[PDB]
C-alpha cells in the first residue's frame, strides 16, 4: 500500500543550539 | 612474523586514537583541573578545550 510523506522526515542535523535563524 | 627479519618486516603494534571531537558533552578529558566558576565579569575561560 502507499501514502504521501507531506512535510515529515526532517531532523536536527547537529547538536549546536541555534535560535531565530534560517539555517542552510 | 619471524624474530630474525629486518625491521620493516618485524611486527609493529598499532593503536589509532580517534577523537569524537563533537560539540556534545565530553566524557573524556585531559589532566587539567577546573577553577571555580565566576559570573558577570570579563574573564578568560576554557570549557572542555
Amino acid at each position: 500500500a502507499y501514502t504521501n510523506s507531506f512535510t515529515r522526515g526532517v531532523y536536527y542535523p547537529d547538536k549546536v543550539f541555534r535560535s531565530s535563524v534560517l539555517h542552510s | 612474523f619471524q624474530p630474525t627479519y629486518g625491521v620493516g618486516y618485524q611486527p609493529y603494534r598499532v593503536v589509532v586514537l580517534s577523537f569524537e571531537l563533537l560539540h556534545a558533552p565530553a566524557t573524556v578529558c585531559g589532566p587539567k583541573k577546573s577553577t571555580n566558576l565566576v559570573k558577570n565579569k570579563c574573564v578568560n575561560f576554557n570549557f572542555n578545550g
